[PDB]
């Protein structure tokens, strides 16, 4: 007798198959259709025919987005969406309460009101609502220099500079020191400093490193070790093969590892998706 | 003499190769008219330029990329016979160093030239013969730096001959 | 009737879900006039899911793809279908590549087990993998009938009428009668859809982005009586094909004395001095020339030139050689030659390192012209150092000490169009004293054509029947060796293995022979391929490379093909003014009670207007459409500021042998430049421009460029990356980038372009892409061709019409004569009146009134037919003369024609021949 095989997805989609009586001319195989898609139709067998193709489904699992979870401070503008009917592709309106907004909105324009939609998995797409002097700073860096042009009043400004004019005047997680700084930590940039009515510099000097900073290689197709760090756009993108505009990564010097510190760090790379 | 299959494959080559590192020299080797040296040059540079300050890495980045543009360019309806190519290449190497400083960045790394530059390596391949060149012209105490080794590496190697042909 | 035009830039309609759409047996049938280069694939119309997220290949499509999908070079038409129960996806296609600029019914049916194309009704494909209905009804919501494009972009440029779909599957005949009504409209049960284009947004609805595509009035359905007669495989021109040759053997009256004119063009120094041939010489061989063609009905008229002309009578004149190839370190015998420098020195080596001293003298000596060392610096080219014409050798140079004839029949520029001219050179190789040009070349009546001949061998004792085997070759005669010593290789499909008259020289008179010097029959042994013996060779003939005292005639096959080569190419070169003759017998079309229709081929030289001098109306086409190739062709010189250039390759009319194959025919970047020189690549993106200017601006209708060769890797853009017409008041309207396809001529309608264009610009950022030739097809009642007469035919009947018919002359091509008695014999031949001067009368037909024809849709088997279809077109598997094509089967009466070299069944004949249906026998 002619075998229809096992039936794969392509016979239903989105349902799995039993074949109590085999695959072969005359059997029968019901299938059932997997959560959360629902059967809409009479009888789920499929025959094997004689031609040896299993025959035509006279039901199909209507794939289906129930009723969608309540964001939180959002209240749903669509009265239909109130139900437990969405078909895939379906949009449901949410208005943010009063006091919220949409997470990346514009400053210009904060947005109060969005969209989800029934994805084609059955599931929702996410959409949330977001509501006299000073003491001269006798401890410094050596790398470390302050200019102070109007004196050290109370409100006044300190440019930070550091020795080396690749560097900059930057503090760190108390976690992390100069040499501990991980490839995915982005450290806080200070350019000035105030000392405060509390008679005291504000960032204080002493948690003031000059860090090295990267060189001015960023985005010259040249996938070097120092500037492959989340501080400065890994590199400008360099040592990702996605980001480079090459597409072809040629690590400077050659001796850099493609496997060690010339590797694609950055996480946002399509290797990393 | 440049054979039309070689220059055929070199001519889809550079369309293909990008300018950034030297792919592009890669396969201007093996050329008809025996030209060799330039991803020689491209290797020697690469390897031994973590050994350079920020100023000379500043010099690899610009000059390796002035010489594969260049090469993209200049090849373009030069004479297929040697004698033109080798004047194309050769005049590659002096516009291009020149016009980004090789003097002051030698002058900052003498001592990484000095090990860059092979005796064997110079005799092998004209355009390093025309980077040393361009080196004597640039300073005359990174001229004498590269007259101490190149003397004493020709003595080690030929024996008794350098000294005869050192007068 | 109206026609859709589909401009393939993303006009595409979808029926609307009104319609109930056919689930288990379907038959598609639509009219479509495609265009060269479609996008790979091209689709016509199909059946598509919505709804299958994933697997889109579902429902069924008939388009345009090409087989050989690596390299993208053989277009056909193809019917893919998947039912919802299949597993892959089933593809069958045409059996020919399709022709662009032709109206096709193409039909395409599924009964629920045979999924069948056919092309003009004939049969060209049958699968039996798909088995089962396409859709179940529970799906039936989610199927879109598509025209025009998938939904990604597949899209479809040309014409397409009178769609119709129907939910049954139409028998071969049933197809071809609804071929036959040619869109009568009727309303049938298992109609679906039957389109008419009267109100599109009725029934169809645009896709999204709101291009609809426009509609235009349909020119016609198709042509009776097929006129386009394809030359056979080895042939070239219509008097290759063996129905046209055929009146040329069996008639006299078509061999009648011809008088053709050439011209000897004897250089001299500025005193008319040293004549490069002498008088005698002349007189000498035009009376060996008369006395050979005295038999055969050509007299040729003497014409001798003198061109007192030192600065050209000096220099050495070569044949066969290539400056570009002297100097190229190459050795070149062809080109060796004592004032070439010995090919420019790659063929003379010595003691060079000893002549190094000899440099920088100043002055010429011998060892420095060579190109190694540079030709001492251009001291031997310079006259006043020393003696040009012995001493500069370097082939770039103006000075230089030769020319080739190429560059001498650019100096002269002659009339070619009405003399034949015979140049002179020096020929190097022992084999020939010269090239002659073809009948069927760009160059057969330009300045750049005619016979190139040794001086020392022209009017000699015992060397004068060379002039004759190069004028044979001129008027269309193969050598008579070819098939054997000229072929390929053994197993070249069109080897002359026994007299045939579509093989070899296509002479069946002549006995195949090898390249054989003296005339006894050769030796055994002495073939290439050593295959068989020859017997009877005509060692005698003029065509053979017997010497001299021994060939003596032509064969009557070989004066058939002078005497219409006479007729075809050469009717300019005589000066008497018979218009060239009708040259197939009258065919029948239909036959009614009392009367009979008769449609004739336009006479055999192909002009449908009276040949008057000075006139454009040498090109105009029937219904007064003017038709041109690129006459002046200019592209930029690379690597030079201006340099302006001329490829005259890409001028005249296609002349590549092999599309798709590096040809010298062409105009390729690559070749713009010195052989010398690394080729520049194309300006960024722009790319390399070639200008083709036409002889007679004009409003365009549509145009022709016959892209031989493209490099097989880039996208989509086809290596055309932008085309340019040139307007006359100073405009130039861009066409955007075309697809090409490299064997198939890239067609484009300029219904648009409302000024007149007197030229293109075909830019390109291929390197290696390769244009042919151009055309531009004027609309109709073009301005330049309304004023010029037509040729008129005159009907003449045995027994003579009874009324005293003068015939009442005749421009349509179609008699239906009325006085008919049942039962009678009556014979009819065609005579062209081109103004007062009748023709030769053409070849009789014979129709018994009441009886039996080819073309009446009865197998009369006595009368020859091995198929009849009540048709007189070709292509549809039974020809025009009532005889099966090949590869063609044809079953039932009328004939019902199928492709059955990979039908998916074997037959009792397909046996010894088909491994694709049977296997290896
Ligand atoms: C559906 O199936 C039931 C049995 O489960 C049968 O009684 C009924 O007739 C069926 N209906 C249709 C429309 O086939
Ligand atoms: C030459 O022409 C005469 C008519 O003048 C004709 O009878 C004869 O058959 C022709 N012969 C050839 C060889 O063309
Ligand atoms: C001869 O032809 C040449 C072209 O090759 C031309 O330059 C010259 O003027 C002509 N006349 C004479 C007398 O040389
Ligand atoms: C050129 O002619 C010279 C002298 O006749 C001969 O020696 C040489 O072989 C020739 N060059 C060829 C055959 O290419
Ligand atoms: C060139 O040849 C001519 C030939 O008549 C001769 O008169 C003249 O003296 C020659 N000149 C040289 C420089 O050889
Ligand atoms: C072809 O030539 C052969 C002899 O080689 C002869 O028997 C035959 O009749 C000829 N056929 C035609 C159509 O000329
Ligand atoms: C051919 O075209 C070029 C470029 O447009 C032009 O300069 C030249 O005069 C033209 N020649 C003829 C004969 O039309
Ligand atoms: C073509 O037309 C454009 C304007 O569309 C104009 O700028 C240009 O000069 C014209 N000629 C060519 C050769 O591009
Ligand atoms: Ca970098
Ligand atoms: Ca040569
Ligand atoms: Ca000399
Ligand atoms: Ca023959
Ligand atoms: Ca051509
Ligand atoms: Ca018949
Ligand atoms: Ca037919
Ligand atoms: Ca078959
Ligand atoms: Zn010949």
């Amino acid at each position: 007798p002619v075998d229809c095989s096992i039936p794969d997805h392509h016979q239903v989609y989105a349902a799995s198959f039993s074949c109590p009586e085999g695959t072969t001319f005359g059997s029968q195989c019901s299938f059932q259709c997997r959560h959360p898609a629902q059967l809409k139709g009479n009888n789920s067998l499929l025959t094997c025919m004689e031609d040896g193709l299993w025959s035509f489904p006279e039901a199909l699992c209507e794939l289906m987005c129930l009723a969608p979870p309540p964001v939180p401070n959002a209240d749903l503008q669509t009265a239909r969406c109130r139900e437990n009917k969405h078909k895939v592709g379906s949009f449901c309106k949410y208005k943010c309460k009063p006091g919220y907004h949409v997470p990346g909105s514009s400053r210009k324009s904060k947005k109060r009101a969005f969209k989800t939609q029934c994805t084609q998995d059955g599931s929702w797409q996410e959409g949330a609502c977001v509501p006299g002097q000073c003491s001269v700073p006798n401890e410094l860096n050596s790398n470390l220099k302050l200019q102070c042009p109007d004196g050290y009043a109370i409100g006044s400004e300190c440019a930070t500079s550091c020795l080396d004019h690749n560097s900059e005047s930057i503090i760190l997680p108390m976690n992390v020191t100069v040499r501990d700084i991980p490839h995915w930590l982005n450290p806080t940039r200070v350019e000035r400093v105030v000392c405060t009515a509390g008679l005291k510099w504000y960032p204080h000097p002493a948690l003031i490193h000059c860090v090295k900073g990267c060189e001015p290689f960023m985005g010259d197709n040249y996938c070097d070790a120092i500037n492959n760090r989340a501080f400065c756009n890994y590199d400008g993108g360099d040592c990702c093969t996605s980001t480079v505009k090459t597409k072809k990564v040629t690590p400077f010097p050659m001796s850099c590892d493609l496997q060690g510190d010339c590797a694609c760090r950055d996480p946002q790379a399509q290797e990393h998706s | 003499r440049l054979s039309l299959q070689n220059t055929a494959e070199i001519q889809h080559c550079l369309v293909n190769a990008g300018d950034v590192g030297c792919g592009v020299f890669e396969c201007f080797e093996n050329n008809s008219c025996e030209i060799r040296g330039l991803h020689g040059i491209c290797m020697t540079f690469l390897h031994n330029a973590g050994k350079f300050d920020a100023q000379g890495k500043s010099f690899i980045k610009d000059a390796l990329k002035c010489k594969a543009h260049a090469l993209r360019h200049r090849f373009g309806c030069i004479s297929r016979k040697c004698p033109a190519i080798r004047e194309m290449v050769s005049q590659l190497q002096r516009e291009c160093y020149l016009k980004h400083d090789l003097c002051a960045a030698a002058q900052e790394n003498t001592r990484v030239i000095v090990e860059m530059i092979h005796f064997k390596d110079l005799l092998l391949h004209e355009p390093y013969v025309d980077l040393v060149n361009l080196l004597l012209t640039c300073g005359e105490e990174v001229k004498e730096a590269i007259t101490h080794s190149v003397q004493v590496q020709c003595e080690q190697n030929w024996g008794s001959l350098c000294s005869i042909l050192s007068f």
